[PDB]
RNA sequence: GCUCAGAUUCUGCGGUCUGAGC
C-alpha cells in the first residue's frame, strides 16, 4: 500500500543518508550507538524480568525509530526505556512506568540514591517518557506488531538433521541480527533467518544435506535466495562481528554466558 | 555489558555522584 | 592516535586540561 512493505526497508545508499547523518557525527559512531542502545534494552529487560522476545521487539522499534529521527535530538539512553516500556506492553508482559524507570536508573546510575518518588525531578521524568511514548508511536506509524527471524528459524531446525547442541546456536545467533547488525532494516525476517543459520553452522561444522527431489534445503523458508548473497552477508555479519573493538564482554552473558553449567 | 560506556557516561556518573555535596541531578535518568 | 586513573557546576549522557602504563 502506502506501503504494505516498502515501509520499513532501506538501501545501503539510504542508511548512509541516515537522518542522524544530516547531523554532525559519524557512521563509525552511529553503527556504534545502535548496538549500545539495544545493548541497554537487554540489560533492563533482564532486570525487569521480561521475555527475551520483548527485548527484541524493543530493539526493532529502536532500530526503526532512528531511521526517522537523529540521535542528536533523541538520545538513545532515554528512548531505550521508553520503548522497552511500550514493547512489554505489546508483547504482553506489562511492567509499570515507575517500575521501568526505577530500573533504568540503577542501570545508568549504579551508585545513586534510589529515586525519590515525589521529587519534581521524578514527576518530570515520568512526565517525559510519557510524551516520548506518544512519539515512539507516532513514529513507527502505529505499526507495532513486529515479525522476527526467530519465528522462522524455529521452523527449519530439526526439519533437518541438526544436533540441538548446534540447532539452537541459530536461535541465539538471530538475536544478533538485532544487537549488532543493521540487518533488521535491510532484508526480511525469512531472508535474515536464512543467514543466522548458514553462518551458525559454519562455526558448527555441520552442514545442510540438500533435499532429494530437486530443490535446495534453504529454498523452503524463502522464495528468492542465493548463496551469492548469503555468503555475501555472512561476510558483512562477521567483519561487523569483528569490526568490533573487542567490546564483547557480550550481550546476554550476565550470568548466562558459559555453556550450561559446570563452574 | 556496557551501554555504560567508559566514559562519556561513566564520567557524568562521576559528576553527578559528586554534587553529593548539596547539588542534585537535574535530569537523572 | 586507542585505553584506563585525577580535574571541570564549561554541559544532558560529549567538548576541554593534567599525569602515569602500553
Ligand atoms: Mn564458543
Ligand atoms: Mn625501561
Amino acid at each position: 500500500r502506502k506501503n504494505n512493505n516498502k515501509r520499513w526497508y532501506f538501501t545501503r545508499e539510504q542508511l548512509e543518508n541516515s537522518p542522524s547523518r544530516r547531523f554532525g557525527l559519524d557512521p563509525d559512531k552511529e553503527l556504534s550507538y545502535r548496538q549500545q542502545a539495544a545493548n541497554l534494552l537487554q540489560d533492563m529487560g533482564q532486570r525487569l524480568n521480561v521475555s527475551q522476545l520483548t527485548i527484541n521487539t524493543a530493539i526493532v522499534y529502536m532500530h526503526r525509530f532512528y531511521m526517522i529521527q537523529s540521535f542528536t535530538r533523541f538520545h538513545r539512553n532515554s528512548v531505550a526505556p521508553a520503548a522497552l516500556f511500550l514493547a512489554a506492553k505489546v508483547e504482553e508482559q506489562p511492567k509499570k512506568l515507575e517500575h521501568v524507570i526505577k530500573v533504568a536508573h540503577t542501570c545508568l546510575h549504579p551508585q545513586e540514591s534510589l529515586p525519590d518518588t515525589r521529587s519534581e525531578a521524578y514527576l518530570q521524568q515520568v512526565q517525559d517518557l510519557v510524551i516520548l511514548e506518544s512519539i515512539i508511536l507516532q513514529t513507527l506509524g502505529f505499526e507495532l506488531t513486529i515479525d522476527h527471524p526467530h519465528t522462522h528459524v524455529v521452523k527449519c531446525t530439526q526439519l533437518v538433521r541438526a544436533s540441538k547442541d548446534l540447532a539452537q546456536t541459530s536461535y541465539f545467533m538471530a538475536t544478533n541480527s538485532l544487537h549488532l547488525t543493521t540487518f533488521s532494516l535491510q532484508y526480511t525476517p525469512p531472508v535474515v533467518a536464512c543467514v543466522c543459520i548458514h553462518l551458525a553452522c559454519k562455526w558448527s561444522n555441520w552442514e545442510i544435506p540438500v533435499s532429494t527431489d530437486g530443490k535446495h534445503w534453504w529454498e523452503y523458508v524463502d522464495a528468492t535466495v542465493t548463496l551469492e548473497l548469503l555468503d555475501e552477508l555472512t561476510h558483512e555479519f562477521l567483519q561487523i562481528l569483528e569490526k568490533t573493538p573487542n567490546r564483547l564482554k557480550r550481550i546476554w552473558n550476565w550470568r548466562a554466558c558459559q555453556a550450561a553449567k559446570k563452574t | 555489558i556496557d551501554y555504560l560506556d567508559a566514559s562519556l557516561r561513566k564520567k557524568n556518573k562521576q559528576r553527578l555522584k559528586a554534587i553529593q555535596q548539596g547539588r542534585q541531578p537535574q535530569y537523572l535518568l
